[PDB]
């Protein structure tokens, strides 16, 4: 009902800076709470740096839910949103 | 004040591709015309196939399209800037990407700003 | 792991191991296949062909190479001194630096053949 | 309250080496030397002595911050000469210059006493 | 005698023999992981430049063990592509990376936004960035690479 | 000092066999552990069986 189908999604296909910041913060917190890491870590130890490395490779297992003003929403995977 | 600086893009292309020398360009006129015409339809401010959405999208970029067509005219490209092909696709791609980067981000608290 | 071991061989990363071991082994396998004395068919067919060729050419000793289907990465060297001599099969391992036969490393297929002939002459 | 001890300007901690040398791989035959508990007194002397050697092609130094007593020196010699040998030659040459200066001053002072 | 361009045989390299021709020559970048592996370790490419009247033919070599038996071949090397790995240089003319990189042009290709490896930052090599999404900048990156290579070729007074 | 109790374990009135059997049951339970899969990030790495 409220969910919007993937074919009719009309929001921007890019990761906004607020979404990028929130995704990085959440992923860093989850890694700091011993969540599995989906990318190989060479010598990195900072959770934020690991989160940035995951984001650059489109490996973050999170979904953005963008709320339209009327209450409907669109679910975008972080692996399908374009990041600068 | 208008988005994406065109003069900077053009001189960057000239420096990148070494567009000096009296060498003749290989850029055909139909490529110029069709490339600029197609570029003026990929500046997405609003997504959607709705007719009212298309009308709003066309309205939102009138001044910028006027700027782009003023700069990237056929005579100016072939004579004043002397771009070749590769410089031309590079300029078109750069214009499109920079315009996409210059939009406002949903979630701005523009009232406080 | 920071250190990778493949038998006596020691490597430091997956790419180093791959390039130094697997590529060299594949190149040596191709050289064995491209060699004139190679036959990729079944072992029984190789034995039959060797028997026929030895019977037809009983004036010389004939040796051929074939795939070791039971032990991957190896080769069976079947040689028959004469029609009256039994077919003897020797084991050859495809190593990055060459072919291991009788605990001897031969850089190329021709060197392996020369070493096999020298071993046969010395043991004779 | 937060003022550091004054003896930290010249007293060297046990775990801190007086002289750390690391190569500079961006250019051939170059090293970066980090002097601890030193200042312009030694640095300027060494720099102006080394600048006169025909086999030294680049020598410089900088004090990163006045509140920390250390300086870092960049040295880069010709192909034949290892930079550390040039640094040793500079030190020995300045020592000989100071020695002859002391001898001459003593002679003059005794004459004019 | 055609000049030589050396590529890293590492599997993590963004430029391999499979996609080197389409990238350096045609200017289009393809992901080498999806491309099938190339059996031939020698390839020839053509470069068109405004500095030269005629296109230049160059030889691309992945492994120098079987193609650098003579020392005079090293005089033809005009570019070296490395993945930041020390083990590439076991059989090279200068087994130490530093001296090799002052005596030869070193290039490292990375995706835009990725962090540079530590060894690469400690070497004298150029850094070239390829965008993951936009494909119009591939020609620009190739042009930078060829600018450096052509500068080296002109400095060597090569005859074509 | 583990079986510090002085309970008479006479086989006539004590089922030693049952207590022993329960003892290996609990010891085997202690031996029981858990294992999980391994995840590696490499272009040529694939989580497949030998036949796969």
């Amino acid at each position: 009902e409220l969910a919007i189908l993937k074919e009719e999604r009309t929001t921007t296909p890019y990761l906004t800076k607020y979404e990028r910041a929130r995704i990085l913060g959440t992923r860093a917190l989850q890694i700091s709470m011993n969540a599995p890491v989906l990318v190989d870590i060479e010598g990195e130890t900072d959770p934020l740096q690991i989160a940035m490395k995951e984001l650059s490779q489109r490996k973050i297992p999170l979904v953005i839910r963008r709320y339209l003003p009327d209450g409907s929403y669109e679910d975008w995977g972080c692996d399908e949103l374009i990041v600068d | 004040p208008l988005p994406v600086n065109l003069r900077r893009i053009i001189q960057n292309a000239q420096q990148i591709f070494h567009l000096d020398r009296a060498k003749a360009s290989d850029l055909t006129i139909p490529e110029i015309i069709h490339g600029v015409r197609d570029l003026c339809k990929k500046l997405f401010v609003l997504r959607g196939e709705n007719e009212l959405i298309k009308e709003a999208q066309q309205n939102a970029t009138s001044l910028f399209q006027c700027l782009v067509r003023a700069r990237l005219a056929t005579r100016r490209i072939l004579e004043e800037f002397r771009l070749n092909r590769d410089a031309f696709e590079w300029v078109l791609g750069t214009i499109e990407a920079q315009f996409q980067r210059s939009l406002v981000h949903p979630g701005e608290m523009v009232g406080v700003i | 792991g920071r250190v990778l071991l493949v038998g006596k061989y020691r490597y430091h990363d997956l790419d180093e191991l791959l390039v130094e071991y697997v590529n060299n082994v594949a190149n040596k396998v191709e050289l064995m296949v491209s060699h004139d004395k190679f036959m990729s068919d079944s072992l029984d067919y190789v034995k039959e062909w060797l028997e026929r060729y030895s019977k037809a050419n009983g004036n010389r000793s004939h040796y051929i190479f074939t795939f070791n289907r039971k032990a991957p990465g190896w080769f069976f060297l079947l040689f028959k001194l004469n029609p009256t001599s039994e077919i003897k099969i020797w084991n050859v391992k495809a190593l990055p630096d060459g072919y291991l036969l009788a605990n001897n490393v031969y850089p190329d297929t021709n060197s392996l053949c020369n070493g096999f002939k020298t071993l046969m002459s010395s043991r004779r | 309250m937060n003022a550091p001890d004054r003896f930290e300007l010249f007293i060297l901690p046990d775990d801190v080496p007086k002289l750390k040398i690391t190569p500079d791989s961006r250019v051939p035959n170059c090293i970066i030397i980090k002097f601890e508990r030193e200042d312009h007194t030694l640095a300027n002397l060494l720099r102006e002595e080394l600048a006169l050697y025909p086999d030294v092609t680049f020598v410089a130094y900088k004090v990163e911050h006045p509140l920390f007593a250390n300086f870092v020196m960049r040295l880069q010699t010709e192909e034949g000469t290892r930079p550390k040998q040039a640094l040793e030659r500079a030190c020995a040459s300045i020592i000989n210059k100071l020695k002859t200066l002391d001898h001459k001053f003593n002679e003059e002072w005794n004459i004019k006493n | 005698k055609e000049p030589i361009i050396v590529l890293s045989p590492a599997a993590s390299s963004l430029v391999r023999m499979s996609n080197v021709k389409e990238f350096l020559q045609e200017g289009k970048f393809l992901d080498p992981s999806k491309e099938p592996a190339s059996s031939s370790n020698l390839l020839a490419i053509q470069r068109k430049s405004s500095r030269f009247k005629t296109p230049i033919k160059l030889l691309v070599v992945d492994n120098v063990e079987k193609l650098f038996t003579k020392s005079e071949y090293w005089d033809r090397v005009v570019a070296i592509v490395t993945t930041g790995k020390d083990w590439q240089f076991k059989n090279y003319k200068y087994k130490d990376p530093q001296i090799l990189f002052q005596k030869f042009n070193g290039f490292y290709f990375k995706y835009k936004g990725d962090a540079v490896p530590a060894s690469v930052k400690s070497w004298n090599v150029k850094v070239l960035d390829i965008d993951r999404v936009e494909r119009f900048s591939d020609r620009q990156v190739v042009e930078q690479f060829w600018d450096t290579v052509e500068n080296t070729l002109v400095a060597k007074r090569y005859k074509s | 000092q583990v079986a510090g109790l002085n309970v008479n374990r006479n086989p006539k009135f004590w089922d030693i066999e049952s207590e022993n059997r329960d003892r290996q049951e609990e010891i085997d339970k202690q031996r029981e552990e858990s294992r999980e899969s391994r995840v590696i990030k490499h272009p040529f790495f694939h989580n497949m069986k030998s036949k796969e």
